[PDB]
Parts: structure tokens; sequence; C-alpha cells
């Protein structure tokens, strides 16, 4: 009646207590680790082969089809083919994109028959004029940044470009390959026996 | 190593090792090399030396 | 219809508009006995809506008011699941809230009444969840012509 | 200069400026003395008007979109948006392409759960499960980004006909090795926490809805589950490659946050049990096998069949989805969504209208703040994983 | 007369009689009296009408347009 | 409670401004053009706006007072100063602030 | 050495345009732009990866086309040189203007070598170009670091 | 007619100062208050969890001193990130101008610069928050990685950097204000609590 009240008072003190001393040796202990962050500016995390950056443009492969304003979900990519009438071939005159408007999603790399269109590993935009996010024919192209080629960026690898069993990509030695072997090299292998 | 080519990457410090891909444009000694592949054409750029001309 | 004649004896009528390309079997239901077929239906295990929202059936013609029903038994397989469907008059008219025979007819109700201004007679507060409550326009259908605001204009 | 204290219930305004990740939600709320009277909630400060949208754009032009109704994982409603006109077309996905979208959703799922499991901890608790869950939320988003283009949200893998591409070469392996390094974890959480007692008194019996009310109220969510309803519609509608799968389903009884958050958590890690289920057996294996055997004899063989190709066949962006009405859903992380497509004879539907589980699972936010307290109006909005993107339509 | 894209501009007045512009407000826009009107697509009686502006199209009936 | 509609260089409320402050009136409908000096004014054209913000809130108003009509008051209030602004009746500020060109850019009128 | 006088001024007039080396955190080359703008020089900072020819963009005049995005047919802008506009839009007692370019690192060395050889003439413009790299910041003139 | 929006041209030209100890003093001012930027805990829409993943451990903006604050009053920078519905734009400005004056905006993701991918058939997306409020950088991209918000912050920090306290005379706000009288028939507010108490909730209509 009144005992039961008290032991079980004390059943729920004591767990309490126990139940913070495991968390504050579990806190305790998260301090050892080396922690996860990558310091970007210094640490740059170098992307992966498909990541859909600033689009590139390359002004002797179009041939103004315009599927890429078709299949732009907001019709963005602005065309401005005369069609000269030398016998039947357009002419383009400007090609533009304006990047603050983009969505990022690559259809118009996807449908680009000639392969004109591309996708970058720039994510670095940033302006003060957003006019001035209007990509020219010319601007478009511009050599891309390839962040391995930084003398003040360490690259770091995510998580789908490190060996078997590797987690972080911090502390990795320079000859670590992605996970397993590329289609060729187990053809090769199947090939001898 | 001139536009149009097709190229393999040797290097193996680098996440495109062993791609193949064609050059789209080559600037200050640096080159544009178009992986091909996925979905989504990739265009990435590689110094002179971190190719090689597949036949 | 395994529905529509289930109903049939229960001494009231609808049409049969038959499956959906998905086994539903559609029905349409009269604007003024809906709450009678909708009680026949709830008896008959019908217990969870899934879906009430209308849609203009054509710029001018009239709108609709589309019910689901599913049987919604524990550890189940596909169930009957019927859906029914009522023809509301453009201009004027309404259609009655089952709300009180089943609930989720509170916001679904009341957001078809916010994008396509059908009023639902007895349904406790009939308001507009999106588009801000002094709006005017019933944004969804088929004809409507959006106010010429400067934050909608472009980004010049 | 002062408030002038009188008598009456107090109306507080919870307004669209939450310093949480509960999206922008008004809740205008009264009370009398610690308690809750009744609350009126204030949606729409999202609305963008997807539904108008949908009925504008062709199908590979909307499908970017649709990641956006319900962010986090952005990949159920993408299933949901491919789903709609494929059903109508009949469009035959096959089985690979089917392995492939059941092993993203999944994944999408247990991300889903993370972020609803990181705030709702720290709202009943610590910030420190926040700087935990975003550890173990990004070793999926580094998957995402190798598989699709992005991260999460705007990944548009899916297709019509199938998938848009097949999964990169060290991608199974991988994907392996966080499943092993994640799946202790899941009860990692329920040791650190889930006993302290204080914390399971928070949430004994606060927030409740009967079984026959969750049904009257249309809760298709866990938060059906949690109220002893075994029913979701993957096992009820035998979505595309389950039945292949053991499937243990999880329900409560009581109906109460503390339900919900262990249905969650079984949920999440009866995903992992899927996972690990079917990446040992998709119709060709890993990618990097699957294209040696296509190289080296697949050039007639059964490897270039229909069944293991990452798609059917590639449509153009002008499908023209055919004429007939049609109700597709998916169990979503917050239960189901819906998209009522009709659609007449052409590329732009007619009336795409989208059915978001947390927009029902939200009425009854009045019904769950009947007199609880004042201090478990969020733990009781974190009970129900409130996504106002999914809260526009 | 009207059809495949040509410039339309309702008139001023055969739209807020029509019982069908119930829909819109009763106040009008500016640029539907501009002759930027390119239609899209015709179900037989009714015409969905672009107008320059980054707002939804309009389906309106060809009583209430004219070519401009 | 206040109704206003505030955006860009266009500030109406619902009150009337005695030191500072705004103080819900239901009939003043006060007007900040321009808080955040984007443009420089004139005062020609501060009169013209002035003017065309009496002409608007009065020949055209026996509507409610909701903050959907405040809002229409002000887009038009908006597209007149963008009018002016091309024009050249007025002109961007240049000052070393933010200088984003919110209403467009400077063209050369061919 | 943690204070700096105004030796950048004086190498800025006397090189005409320099290629700072700014630490990758950016907070520390604003003083010397404050330092450049206290003395009478006028700056505009226009982030240079989003620039035509470069030619077209700062001598001559350039067609602008805004994004209509299904509605508003293609249209042009010709916005005025971005420099002779900015020329003549200087204050009273103005002593020139530079031009500052943030993200010089995706230029090309044609690209620096015109910017380097438009300072000569057209008198009163100099450039800064802020290309990435060292952990201190220091310069170097732009005629220099190329070839 | 002749240039269309033109430029101030103005007079007056700079008044700034030049002496070493004063610039000097300046850099401190400025060092101090770019280095530890204090964002609002603001999100709206997707975007949001980007920035949520900039705060986790993966990359914290801890470093160079960013903590996220909750009330704007002491919060000097608002990173906007989701897409601004008309219903909640005036909700915007007002976080904004409540909050002291040398403050700061980062326009991130498509939907603030220039309304994004809603910036056609959408009737309630404000397309681009410059027509709001004085953006200072952009970043363009549907959720941008948390390491181009990083560079944002970067570029941000290099433009606060470039102040002068000698300046701060364009940092007030003008105040040109007027008032018209009106009759325009004030109605009932539409929005109070009373959601479970209404006599409408409690039975059938007969
Ligand atoms: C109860 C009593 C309590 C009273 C309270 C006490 C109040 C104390 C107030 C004063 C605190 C000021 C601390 C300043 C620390 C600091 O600057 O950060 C160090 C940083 C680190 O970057 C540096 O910069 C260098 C790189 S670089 O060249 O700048 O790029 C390099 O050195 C490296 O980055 C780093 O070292 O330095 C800077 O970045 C540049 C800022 C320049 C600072 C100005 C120098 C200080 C002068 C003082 C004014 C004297 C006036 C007379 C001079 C002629
Ligand atoms: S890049 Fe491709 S889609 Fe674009 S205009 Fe050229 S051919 Fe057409
Ligand atoms: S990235 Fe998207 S919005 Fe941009 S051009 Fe390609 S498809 Fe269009
Ligand atoms: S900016 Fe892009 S990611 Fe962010 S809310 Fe808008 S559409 Fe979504």
């Amino acid at each position: 009646k009144f005992l039961n009240q008290i032991t079980n008072y004390a059943k729920e003190a004591v767990q309490s207590a126990k139940y913070i001393g495991q968390g504050l040796s579990v806190t305790f202990d998260h301090m050892r680790r080396r922690p996860i962050t990558v310091q970007y500016p210094y640490e740059k995390l170098i992307p992966s082969e498909r990541f859909r950056g600033r689009i590139h443009f390359e002004f002797d492969k179009c041939i103004a089809c315009e599927v890429c304003v078709r299949v732009c979900p907001i019709n963005l990519p602005v065309v401005d083919w005369v069609f000269n009438k030398e016998l039947k071939k357009k002419e383009l005159k400007h090609y533009s994109i304006d990047f603050g408007v983009c969505i990022f999603c690559a259809n118009c790399v996807e449908y680009c028959p000639t392969n004109c269109l591309s996708v970058t590993e720039e994510y670095e935009l940033a302006t003060y004029d957003r006019h001035e996010l209007n990509y020219d024919s010319v601007a478009m192209g511009r050599i891309p940044y390839k962040v391995t080629q930084d003398p003040m960026v360490t690259p770091i690898r995510e998580f789908a470009y490190l060996p078997a069993g590797v987690m972080s990509g911090h502390d990795l030695p320079a000859g670590a390959q992605r996970a397993g072997e590329r289609p060729e090299a187990i053809a090769n292998t199947a090939k001898s026996s | 190593i001139l536009p149009g080519m097709t190229v393999k990457v040797t290097n193996p410090n680098d996440t495109y090792y062993q791609f193949q891909g064609i050059v789209q444009r080559i600037t200050d000694g640096k080159v544009a090399v178009l992986f091909e592949g996925g979905n989504w054409d990739k265009l990435v750029t590689f110094q002179a030396s971190e190719l090689e001309p597949v036949v | 219809g395994p529905v529509g004649r289930l109903l049939q004896s229960q001494n009231l009528s609808v049409e049969s508009l038959g499956r959906d390309a998905s086994g539903v079997e559609m029905i349409k239901v009269d604007r003024d006995r809906l709450l009678a077929v909708c009680q026949t239906l709830y008896a008959d295990g019908f217990n969870y809506l899934r879906c009430q929202a209308a849609y203009d059936s054509g710029p001018g013609q009239d709108l609709v008011s589309t019910y689901h029903l599913i049987k919604l038994s524990d550890n189940a397989d596909r169930p009957p699941e019927v859906r029914i469907k009522v023809f509301v008059p453009r201009d004027d008219p309404r259609v009655p809230s089952v709300y009180w025979i089943w609930k989720t007819a509170d916001w679904q109700e009341r957001e078809s009444y916010d994008m396509f201004g059908i009023v639902y007679e007895g349904h406790p507060n009939l308001k507009r969840i999106l588009m801000p409550e002094d709006w005017v326009g019933w944004p969804l259908r088929k004809d409507y012509i959006t106010p010429d605001f400067y934050e909608l204009q472009e980004a010049y | 200069p002062k408030i002038e204290t009188r008598t009456e219930p107090m109306v507080i305004n919870m307004g669209p400026h939450h310093p949480s990740m509960h999206g922008v939600l008004r809740l205008m709320v009264t009370l009398d003395g610690e308690d809750v009277i009744d609350c009126e909630p204030v949606i729409g400060y999202l609305h963008r008007g997807m539904e108008k949208i949908a009925e504008n754009r062709t199908n590979i032009m909307f499908i970017p979109y649709v990641s956006r109704w319900d962010y986090a994982a952005g990949m159920f409603n993408e299933a949901v948006t491919v789903n709609a006109p494929e059903k109508l077309a009949g469009i035959p996905v096959p089985k690979r392409a089917s392995y492939i979208r059941v092993i993203m959703l999944e994944l999408n799922r247990i991300a889903n759960h993370l972020l609803w499991l990181g705030p709702f901890l720290a709202d009943v608790g610590a910030q420190t499960p926040f700087f935990y869950i975003f550890r173990e939320r990004e070793y999926i988003y580094d998957l995402f980004e190798a598989a699709t283009g992005m991260r999460f949200i705007n990944n548009n893998y899916f297709r019509i006909g199938g998938v848009a591409a097949d999964l990169t070469y060290g991608w199974v392996t991988k994907c392996r090795d966080f499943c092993d390094y994640f799946l202790p974890k899941v009860d990692e959480y329920e040791r650190l926490i889930t006993n302290n007692p204080i914390f399971v008194r928070r949430l004994q019996g606060v927030g409740k809805i009967s079984r026959e009310e969750a049904i009257n109220w249309g809760l298709s969510g866990p938060m059906l589950r949690a109220s002893g309803v075994k029913w979701d519609l993957r096992k009820v509608d035998h979505y595309e490659c389950y039945d292949d799968f053991d499937w243990d389903v999880p329900v409560a009884t009581e109906g109460d946050c503390l339900a919900r958050y262990i249905v969650r958590i079984q949920e999440m890690r009866e995903s992992v049990k899927i996972i690990r289920q079917a990446l040992d057996g998709l119709p060709g294996g890993p990618y990097e096998n699957l294209e040696a055997k296509r190289m080296l004899e697949g050039a007639k063989s059964e490897w270039n069949g229909f069944d293991y190709q990452y798609i059917g066949k590639k449509l153009s962006p002008t499908f023209k989805i055919p004429k007939g009405e049609h109700y597709v859903r998916v169990e979503s992380g917050k239960g189901e969504l819906g998209i009522y497509l009709i659609g007449d004879d052409n590329v732009f539907p007619w009336r795409w209208k989208i059915r978001p589980p947390d927009f029902n699972n939200l009425q009854v936010l009045p019904q769950l703040l009947k007199g609880m307290k004042v201090a478990d109006i969020v733990a009781i909005l974190g009970s129900i994983d409130v996504i106002m993107g999914s809260v526009d339509r | 007369a009207i059809k495949k894209g040509d410039l339309v501009k309702v008139v001023a007045e055969k739209l807020a009689n029509s019982l069908e512009a119930l829909a819109s407000d009763h106040r009008y826009p500016p640029y539907l009296f501009e002759g930027r009107g390119e239609v899209v697509d015709i179900r037989g009686d009714y015409a969905q009408i672009k107008f320059p502006v980054p707002t939804p199209t309009v389906w309106l009936r060809l009583d209430q347009l004219e070519v401009a | 409670m206040l109704l206003k509609s505030t955006t860009r260089h266009v500030h109406i409320y619902a009150g009337h401004v005695v030191d500072g402050e705004v103080h819900p009136d239901t009939e003043t409908l006060t007007l900040n053009v321009d808080p955040d000096n984007e443009l420089e004014w004139n005062e020609a054209a501060l009169a013209k706006v002035e003017a065309k913000f009496r002409e608007l809130v009065a020949n055209a108003a026996g509507e409610d007072l909701t903050e959907y009509n405040l809002r229409r008051i002000g887009s038009d209030l908006e597209h007149f100063i963008r009018s002016l602004l091309m024009q050249g009746e007025i002109g961007y500020n240049l000052n070393s602030r933010v200088r984003n060109y919110s209403l467009g850019i400077p063209r050369v009128n061919h | 050495g943690l204070l700096a006088g105004y030796q950048f001024v004086k190498d800025l007039e006397s090189a005409g345009a320099l290629a700072l080396f700014v630490p990758p955190e950016g907070g520390f080359e604003g003083r010397y732009q404050r330092r450049l703008r206290s003395k009478g020089y006028t700056t505009l900072p226009m982030s240079a990866p989003g620039l035509g020819d470069l030619a077209a963009y700062l001598t001559q005049e350039h067609g602008i086309r805004p994004a209509h995005t299904g509605k508003e047919d293609i249209r042009v802008y010709f916005q005025p040189p971005l420099v002779t506009y900015h020329l003549e839009n200087l204050p009273p007692n103005a002593k020139g203007l530079v031009l500052w370019l943030i993200d010089g690192k995706r230029l090309s060395k044609q690209e620096f070598a015109y910017l380097a050889q438009l300072t000569q003439t057209l008198p009163k413009f100099k450039v800064v170009v802020e290309v990435g790299g060292d952990r201190v910041v220091r310069w170097e003139p732009l005629a220099d670091w190329v070839a | 007619p002749a240039i269309l929006n033109p430029i101030a041209r103005p007079e007056v030209p700079q008044e700034l100062a030049e002496n070493i100890i004063l610039t000097s003093l300046n850099d401190v001012y400025d060092w101090a208050r770019l280095s530890s930027l204090w964002p609002l805990m603001y999100g709206t829409a997707c975007c949001f969890i980007e920035f949520a993943a900039m705060i986790g451990s993966r990359f914290d903006f801890d470093r160079f001193g960013l903590v996220p604050r909750n009330s704007p009053r002491q919060a000097d920078l608002i990173i906007t990130s989701g897409t601004i519905t008309m219903k909640m734009a005036p909700a915007l400005v007002r976080l904004y101008e409540q909050m002291p004056s040398p403050k700061y905006v980062i326009a991130m993701g498509a939907c603030t610069i220039t309304g994004g991918m809603f910036s056609s058939d959408s009737y309630s997306a404000v397309r681009g928050v410059d027509k709001l409020i004085p953006v200072d950088v952009y970043l363009p991209g549907c959720p941008p990685r948390p390491e181009a918000i990083m560079d944002a912050i970067v570029k941000l920090r290099k433009k606060i950097a470039n102040e002068h306290i000698n300046e701060r005379g364009n940092l007030a706000q003008t105040h040109r204000l007027f008032t018209a009288k009106h009759k325009m028939k004030p109605v009932p507010p539409i929005l109070t609590g009373q959601y479970l108490n209404a006599p409408s909730r409690q039975a059938p209509p007969p």
C-alpha cells in the first residue's frame, strides 16, 4: 500500500541515475573519435561521377533543335536561331541559361542528341548580383573547376568511392579504389580459366 | 592529345580512374573529357598528363 | 456492379460509370441523395475514405465531387474499394458534407471548397486552408484569372 | 508596458516562424492554465500550386517537381508519379528495375524515419542526436549521390518504363557496408534512449486515438499502425516486388506517442531487412558483374534479356498518357500517397491531384490536444512527422 | 477565325456577364487587354490562352475573344 | 491588429504613424515608398507617386479592407514606380549599398 | 604583418592590374578594397564567371537575353558597356574605377592577358582579380603571373 | 528615354577617411562583425534541410563563428531557405525589419532568387525574394550542396570586410511617408480560436 510505492520510487530513481551515468560515459567517449567534419574551404568534398553541377555548352555541336527548351521543367534555355538560307541549315546566334532560374535536373543534358550539353562538378556558384547568373554561350564552357587540381584543398572522397569496409574518407592512403573490380577486370579474369 | 579523340584516365589518385571519354575542349594545357555514361553526360577537366589516347 | 447492385436492393438507384483501368467501379450518385448512399455504404463495411477532392469536368460544363471508399479489413488482401461521383452544376449549386458520416471530410472538403468553390452544406468550419482566407477566385477552376500582383510578375 | 492579466482562456500564436524543422505552421492555440481547450491550425504558408502546374507539364517535365511534396524522402512521391501514367499505359517494368526501385524506396524510408527521429528526440530531450542522425543520414545521401545525380530530393531517378540508369559499379558492396554499420544503431538508439523513465513517462499516455477513430479520421500512416491496425499498402496492394521478401509489419496497440515511436523504430529496422534481402537477389546482382557477363556472352545470351534491363523501352517526352482516370498509391514514410490522375488524350493531364498522408494525419491535431498539457504540444507535433511540403495539396 | 496561336484579346464585356467568369475576381488585370494572347489549344468551343505573364493559362471561350 | 501590404519600395499600412509607431486606425492607409533607398528620388516624382496613391485609394475603393485589397493597391503602386523608373524620371541609387537591380537592369532603349 | 598601410594602392596605381591570392576564407581582402575606396577609387565587383567575351561585356555593347519561361518570346536588352557606363557615372572627385573580379580562377590565360592589356588604354581603369591561392593576402602584377 | 532604368549620377563624392588609425580601427570593426555572424533559425521548405545539414557534424558552420539564433533581435543574417508564397511574404519582411540594422541576407536555392521551378504557372509563390528585401548574396541551385552555402558565406564575409565605419549613413531608412483617408468597410477577422468549441462541430444541422 505504501511500501510498494516507495520501492517503485527507489527503482525509478536508481534507474534514472544509471541511465544518466551511461549517457555521460557515452558522451565522454565520443570526444576521442576523429571529427567527421569535412572542413570545406580547405577540405572540399570531391563530388560523385553523376553529380549535376553547372551546365556546359559546346557552341560548335549545337544544331538548334530546341529539345533542351522542350524537356526543361520551365522551358529555361534561351535559344536564338536565325535559319540561314544556304540550303536548310539553322544557325545559332545566342544560347543562354539563367542559372538563377535553373533547377539542375539535367533533363536538357539527357536529351541533347549531339552531346553538345553536359553537366559539370561546379557547385560553387554564388554572386552578389543575380543578373550575372545569366550565362552567355561563351561563359558556359569555361573549363570546369576540378577541385582536385587546387593547391590549397585536400580532396576527400565520399562514401561511395571508399574501399570495402571503410566508412570515413579522411585518413586514407594514396592508392585506394572505389569498392570492387570494374567489368573489364572481371572479364579478363574470367578469360583465363 | 587533341579534341574529338577518345581517351582514358591513368591516375590512381583520381575518382575517374580507368574511365573512358571523349575530349570536348582543351585550353591552357588542361583538357576537358566528357564521359558519356549513366544518364547525364559528365564533363570533367584533367591535366594533359592524366590521360592516355586509347585506340 | 457488385456495389451498384448492393444498394439496388436498398430501394435507391444510382448510375454506373464502370471500371477505370484499376478495377475500381465508379457510380454517379445524385447530389441530393448523396447522404443516403454514403450512409448505406458506411453500414456495409465502408469506413475509410482515402480521397474526396473535386475536379472541374470542363471549362464551363460543371464540377464534380469524387469520393473514394474502401473496406479496410485488418491484415487484408485487395479489398473492394468502390468510389462514387457527384456532378454539381457550375454556377450556383453545391453538395452536402459527408463529414458527419465519416471524418477526413473536414479538410478535404475544405480544400475542395478553397480550390473549386464547391460549398458543402452542413460542413463545420468551411474556410480556406490554403490560399489566404481573404482571397477570391477558386484558383483551381479551369478558367481562373490570376490577379496582376507585383510579386508574381517576373524576376526582371 | 504590460499585459493586464485577466481570467479568460489565453490564446497564443505559435506562428509561421517555427525555430525547428516542423515546416511553417501557425497553430493558434488557446489554453486554460497549462491545458489545451482547442487549437486552430493555420496551414497554407507553403501552397505553391503543384496541382495547377501538373496540369500544364508533361510527365518528364513534372517529375523533378514531385520531389518537393513531402521533402525527405523525395523518391516515394517520385515512385507514385511514375506509377500513375505507367498503370494507364500498362507499361511493363522489368524485375531489375523493380528491385532497384524497392531498394531506393527502402533507403528513403530509413532516411525519412531518421529525419523524423532527430527533432523528435530533440523536442523531448537534448540536441546531440540532431548531430547524430545527420552523421547517419549522410551515408544515404552519399549513396544517392552515386546512384542518382544529387543527394536527397531532386533525384528524378525514376522513369515510366523503369529507372533512369543502372547503379554505379561499387554500389551493392557499399550499401551492404552501410546496412551492417547502421543496423546495430537502430537498437543503440533504444539503448541510449527509450529507457529513461522520465523520458518514457513524458510520452506515456499523451496523444491517443482509438482503433475505430483512427479509421474514421483516416490516419493512413504509422499513426494507424500504432493504433492496432496491421494494414500497410505494401502487403495489401502487393506492391511490385513484395511477397518476395520477409514481412513483419510492426503494430502497437495503445495508440500514443510512445506507440508511434516504437512502430517507427521497428519499421526502420525492417527496412534494413528488406534491403539486405533484396541486395542478395537482384536480377543480375551487382552491376559490374552484370556488365561483365553481358560483355562476355550477353551479345545474344539471356543476360541481355528484358527482365535484366534497368528500363523498358525509353519513351519520348511526348508520351501522351491515355484516357481514363484511376487512383494510384504508395506506402510512403508518413503513410499513403495518392495521385488521382485523370488524363484525357494528351501529354498534359486532367486534374493531377495529390493525396498526401500528412494532410490527413494532421487533421487530428485538435483532437490529440484535447486538454493534454501546454508542454506536450511539440511532442505531439513531432509524433505525426509533419512536412509542410505535403501540406500544400 | 481564332486558331493556331493567333494573338487574342478579351474584348471588354462579353467576359463579365456570361456567368462563366464568376470564377475569378470582379476586377480584371490589365494583361487581358493587350494584343498578346497566343492560343495553345481549342476544345471545340473553348480555348486555352497563354497570356505572357508567369501565371497559369486561362480557359476562355471564343465568344470572349477577338483576333486583335 | 495591423493590415499591411509590404513589399520592396512600397509599404502600405492601415494606421497613422504618429512618431514612429503605427497604431491601426481603419482609415488612414499610410504609405512608405522606398524605405531602403533602392532608388534616388526627386520632388516631382514623389508628388506623382503620392497623386497616383491618392487616385488609387480614393477613386477606386468601395470594397472591403481585407489584406487582399491592400496588396492589390500596393501592386499597382509598384507597377507605377517601375514605369517611372523605365521612363527615366528616377534611377537606381548607385550608393555603396547592396545594389541588386530588383526592377531591371539598365538597357539602351533600342 | 597583421596591419597594412597603403602599399596596395601604390602598387595598383603602378602596375594597373593586380592578381590577389587571398586565403580561402574570404574575410581578409575586403580591407584592401576598403583601402582602395578610401583613396578615391570606386570599386565594383562582378564575379568573373558569368561575363561573356570580356570585350563585348566590358568595352562594347551586348544583348542580354532574359529567361523567358514559355511566355514572353525571346527579347534582347542590350545593356551598356559595364565599364564605359560606369566611368561616366563616377563621383565628382573620383580618382578612377577599379574592377574587382571575385572568382578569377575560372577565367583563362587569354582573358587574363586581355584584362591586363585593357588597363593601359582606357585611362581611369584598374583591375583586381582574386585568383585563388596563398594563405596570406599577397598580390602580384597581372601582366606577370602569365607566361 | 536615352537609357532605360538609368543610374543615379550623384554629387558630393565620397567624404571618406584616410588616416591609418581610423582605417586600422575599421579593420577590427569589420573583423569582429564578419567572423561572428549569427544566422536566424528560419526555414520554409526543402532548402532548409540542407541548411540543417550545414549545421550537422559532417560540416558545421560553427567554425568561422556561426551560431543559429531563434529570435530576429539577436540575428544579423537571414539565410532565406525555401519558397516564399504570397501568404508568407509579409511574415518574412516583418522578420527582416524586426532585426537590428547591420544585417545581411542570403538568398539560397533557385526559389528565392528568381522564383525557381515555380517561376511559371504558379499563382502563389513570390518570384524571387529580391522583390521583398535587399539580398546580398545569391547561390543558385535546387538544394545547393551545403558546401555551396558555405561558399556563399565566404562571398558574404568578403563583402562585409568591405564596409566602412565612415559610411554607415547608407544604413538607415528614409521613411518618405504619406497619408490618404479611405472608405473601405472594415470586416471582422475570420481567423480566431474556436475550432473545437465552435457550435457547428458538436451536432449535424437538421
Ligand atoms: C574589464 C576589462 C576588459 C576590457 C575588454 C578588452 C577589449 C579588447 C578589444 C581589442 C580586441 C581586438 C582583437 C583583434 C584580433 C585580430 O585582429 O584577429 C586576428 C586576425 C586573424 O587573421 C590574421 O591575418 C593574417 C593573414 S592576413 O594577411 O590578414 O590575410 C595572418 O596573420 C593570419 O590570417 C591571421 O594571423 O587578423 C585579421 O584577420 C585582420 C584583422 C586586422 C586586425 C587589426 C590589428 C589590431 C590593431 C588594433 C588597433 C590599434 C590602433 C593602432 C594601430 C596603428
Ligand atoms: S544543345 Fe542539344 S537540345 Fe540544345 S539546341 Fe543544341 S541540339 Fe538542341
Ligand atoms: S538543368 Fe533543368 S532547368 Fe536547367 S536547362 Fe536542364 S532541364 Fe532545364
Ligand atoms: S529552392 Fe529548390 S530545394 Fe529549396 S525549396 Fe525551392 S525548389 Fe525546393
